[PDB]
């Protein structure tokens, strides 16, 4: 039976380089040549405990084009939750009765790891926990730079904007760390730094890394521009002025890009990238997005099925 | 072992001693590892004069036995202790604390947002040593804090 | 045509004991051997007026898992709602020309058999009626207690905690006290007793009653300890705190309890039963659960099929 | 009580010994009345055995003297504790705790929307024993409450 | 100086006979000869953690007729929460370097006893703690029986509503019983039937009370009829429906009622007293509000005055 | 006429050291002589379209404590929007025809400022402009390092904290930078520093300032130690509390700490000071509260009279 067969997507951090190829490898045929009652008469519970459309619909739309049902919810807004009642522990060991697998998104990190030692013999996948793991996410900007890239070894990826706090450019980092010769060029403002831990691992495997202060500075050499939304509130709105100029991708910024290179965006772009940027043979974010269905179907064809026969 | 001074001394038949803990962090452990939750007799000896080493802190557990594991739960507040095994009213065994894998439900994850606070869940945290600083990483938001930080709690 | 056969399932005093034990006996049938597609074509209407995650997410699994489809809506949180607007009449009279079967749970005591009024042809099953009726509960009650006493008849069952407003366990009291020579054993705090028109109605039978303080007390000699949680609200925070410690289940006072007793609660459990409890053999209320599918994919064959061929 | 010539614990000099400490109580209260925070020599004694009741639990502190009110405290666990004062070998004189008129700090309101819960503030309990048992009113919100509820787990 | 002079009125159980005759007979001499400038330059804070416009309006009207300034703030919230940190210490001795008293109302028990520990030389007054006390409340309702019954001892005294609840009748039950000879008929349906520690210190204290059926039992003998709001909230719909006719009071009750009865009520009222009792001379819940301005000034006149040239 | 006389009060940055020492000669005699009727006749309009109890209260009673009459509002709002229009410049020319002064607290940088432009020749007072400025409370803290130092000159001043949002920590130092030898410590984490425009006005003044780790490098040479509120949304909780523990005071660090050392908090302190500071001679945040009452009431004698006969 297949690696990932009946395993918990919980962290990036569990899969090695050999789990991330056979997901993407699936991804490609999955999207080749379909196969839409795969998981036919498998029930899927959505639970996404924090509120999260894109992701929500995009997973679900999985669910769909495999064949299974899905039940679930969203936004449990509770009035002033200081104690929304039954535990998380609770919830899962009754909804792990019911369903054959559970995708969840919570606003707490270390959620689907907690689900995990109740969901028995139901695998759990981690649709976001918190500032902590976005799997899902990843898996689906490695099989768009391996789509267009055609490798995941040998690349020049920069990752722009709040490299801080944005939980996607960190697992990117890692995951792209278990391949080799890649070349990171961190463009990020002062107060929204890459952290020191994940320079610290990337020092670790000897892997070269550079720090800028402006895109175009690197623009000639990059084959991934992966732009991240920087959050206002995060900053002062002087100040988020002050830095705006600097990390902001407009169509003239790419004149000196190369033919292969393409700008990701995990979504939503709202400031940082112009309207111009999507008319350009660059702009990839739109696609990017189509491809976490096949990534999405992937994964849970992978899960829920003892062989993929394809 | 046996305080030995003037007049009389106690003594366990067989089981184990803990020797050698730093001042003050007896009774931590007491708590901590819930020692006392047996019917066993336990004979505590704190603020001990060690002359040397200063004033320590001493436990005797009665036909009771610490696995290596265990013995290895006490390096981060008494690594300097010293566990010996008790037979036939001598030292048959004597071990001393190692550094853990994992850390069991003694810690308490400082990341406030991490799921671990508010569930029927044991703690865990991994170690990692990076030369005498001790960086313990949560198993549930899979954030690594300085043991420093995790300790004060 | 089977007796249920587009009947409406609305209260549980509507249903005899030859009803219960055939929606029973069509239960143990579908978990064991499973019909996927024997409501395939059919749409089902999941009208939560008042939201109820649990059992939302149950009926629909147990749409999901013969076949059906879904179509319907959860918590009409109308600001301040002193008028919705329409009238359920008028919205019963609307859905049911579009699906074939409408499950609904309404904060209103009465609203599924209103509904009935207007529904037409389209049988209508409550989902919970204000503090009135909730015999889908009922059946998964019982169908947990049959499968685990073996029998309905002669049993030794103790029902704890708010007595008084339990919606629950007034009707398990009343479907139980269709089978014969079954003893109850009533702990409950003074302010939240057994309402005393279900002792009248137990007197009539001639079945047998106890009111006890304790539950230790009648550990020794119960067979089911349906525990319910006390909401603190109809209660004093002080005479809570005052009565809480005498009505919380521990593992420790089941040291006496006999081989086959379970302990059973509708859930959310939160304080009422320690975790502790949770890995002894006696633990049954996520099994409990998890019968709500068989109970609830039963109910549906029933109604919406001419005949159950198993 | 409890006299053992042979493997027994060494003596104090001087000092305060609770002795008949009903087992699995000496541990709550080195805790609660916060006994180990000093640099005295503490013998403790736990699951002793003494026919009369068993096991006991029994504490030794040196150089340190419970006045009259410390001594009351106790009152509520080991009630049947005898506190004899010791100096130079021989039981200066024994003390039995009464039970007291108020008691601060170790109890914790069961009233959950008490002030005293989230507040800097020394919980206090006015003490009044009525057949059967001690009821405690809480100094905050005024609520009596039967002491075994207010010594829950 | 008088006895009150900077004392902290927290609870009326630490008032004594004496300090209740002391602020009667204050209220009674400045509702006789007002001193619209005796509190002049003094700044006073109406600290309103729990809104309540009925009580706050008239303690300020209090305030002002006696020539201080007011400074305040009603409620403090979110929706089942509120906001981020500060202890109700801090804020106390904060706000205790400012003015020279401290109304204060609260949600939790004890929050008033609480302020006293942080409000240095600044007296403190409750206006109601959580299920606790509310002394103001007691002192008006005892200034109106006085008022209109010429003595607070050897009075029939009849109490309806919810008792189980009403810490306004807790309260009056413990002031009146500091006096002699008084009797008290507790009406009330069985589920909001005065506390037993009520009940204890009564017979304790030999003093005679007695449970009834209805007003009618006991019209003709009761000098004072004190009504409470029975809250529909306390009680299922249903059972609410069932009790009320018993407790709801109407102008031809007060049939046969003696010369001197006077009905009082805390307010608001809602459906227990009927409109046609407010034109019978036995109505005396609008006076006895107006007397809170009394009591509440004699308070404050006696707390912050070393001595009443009264 | 004195030099503040119907000036506005907006920023420190418009104020010298002059007018500084001038409110601050005021603040000390009306401290020592109270006026309670130099306001009189005077009413002054309290307008917190940002709600802010504290700052309001104490403006207030600092208003009644001069005889002057108040009007005002607090809090204007929706969620996250508001309500139709009106420009803040229309809503002070009308207020403008009423009132003497205005007070006002808003959520926008420069709106005190604007409303100068609007106001006519009635003075406007700035209790909070955004991340801008906050004249009032600087005044107050001058006038507490003063009083308890017994100059402004020639101090070794030890700021603590979030330096990089603290409105009062850039707005102190400026102040403290007209006066003579002052010597500035900043202790910040790195997220939280002093901005740099600070830093070069200091350097650009010939004024000593040195960044270090922890109080404790420190606590000898201190005269004045000012802590802020780190609050915890500045930070992710990983990053919150791994800093944290650098910046909490306890009472065993004052230990080598001079006679005259004094903490300084603007309030609500939370983490930050141990509650066993509290009890050291040290604490001084709750006198510095209560001196605003004295800073205050300079200002509005200053700016509302011609000539203070003090
Ligand atoms: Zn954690
Ligand atoms: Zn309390």
């Amino acid at each position: 039976a297949n690696p990932l067969y009946q395993k918990h997507i919980i962290s990036i951090n569990d899969l090695s380089r050999d789990d991330l190829n056979l997901v993407l490898a699936t991804a490609a045929k999955l999207k080749a040549n379909p196969q839409p009652e795969l998981l036919k008469h498998k029930v899927i519970a959505s639970c996404f405990f924090e509120a999260s459309t894109r992701t929500r619909l995009s997973f679900e739309t999985s669910m769909h084009r495999l064949g299974a049902s899905v039940v679930g919810f969203s936004d449990s807004a509770n009035t002033s939750l200081g104690k929304k009642g039954e535990t998380l522990a609770d919830t899962i060991s009754v909804i792990s009765t019911y369903v054959d697998a559970i995708v969840m998104r919570h606003p707490q990190e270390g959620a689907a790891r907690l689900a995990t030692e109740f969901s028995g013999n139901v695998p759990v996948l981690n649709a976001g926990d918190g500032s902590n793991q976005h799997p899902t996410q990843t898996l689906l900007d490695l099989f768009t730079i391996q789509e267009t890239q055609g490798r995941l070894d040998n690349l020049h990826v920069a990752m722009v904007g709040d490299l801080k706090y944005g939980r996607t450019v960190h697992s990117l980092t890692q995951a792209l760390a278990k391949f080799d010769g890649n070349r990171f060029y961190f463009i990020a403002p002062d107060a929204l730094a890459m952290p020191q831990y994940i320079l610290d691992m990337l020092d670790e495997k000897g892997i070269a890394w550079s720090l800028h202060s402006s895109i175009e500075e690197v623009m000639a050499e990059v084959d991934i521009l992966y732009m991240t939304r920087v959050q206002k509130e995060r900053l002062d709105p002087s100040e988020y002025a002050n830095v705006k100029a600097q990390f902001v991708l407009r169509a003239s910024d790419l004149h000196n890009a190369k033919a292969n290179m393409k700008v990701l965006h995990p979504l939503p772009r709202v400031d940082e990238i112009a309207t111009d940027v999507d008319k350009t043979p660059h702009a990839w974010y739109f696609q990017q997005a189509g491809n976490g269905i096949f990534a999405r179907q992937a994964l849970l064809a992978l899960v829920l099925n003892r062989d993929l026969v394809l | 072992m046996t305080h030995d001074n003037k007049l009389q001394v106690e003594a366990i038949k067989r089981g184990t001693v803990i020797d050698a803990i730093p001042a003050q962090i007896g009774f931590k452990l007491l708590s901590l590892f819930k020692l006392t939750e047996t019917d066993q007799r336990i004979t505590i000896g704190l603020n001990l004069p060690s002359g040397e080493m200063g004033r320590k802190d001493l436990i005797k557990i009665e036909n009771t036995f610490l696995s290596e594991d265990q013995v290895d739960q006490l390096a981060l507040y008494a690594p300097q202790a010293t566990v010996n095994r008790i037979d036939n009213y001598e030292v048959v065994g004597k071990s001393r604390p190692s550094l853990p894998e994992r850390i069991d439900n003694v810690l308490v994850c400082p990341n406030s947002n991490c799921i671990s606070h508010a569930e029927p869940v044991s703690s865990s945290f991994a170690v990692r040593k990076r030369a005498n600083d001790i960086a313990l990483k949560c198993k549930y938001c899979e954030k690594e804090f300085s043991h420093n930080v995790v300790l004060a709690n």
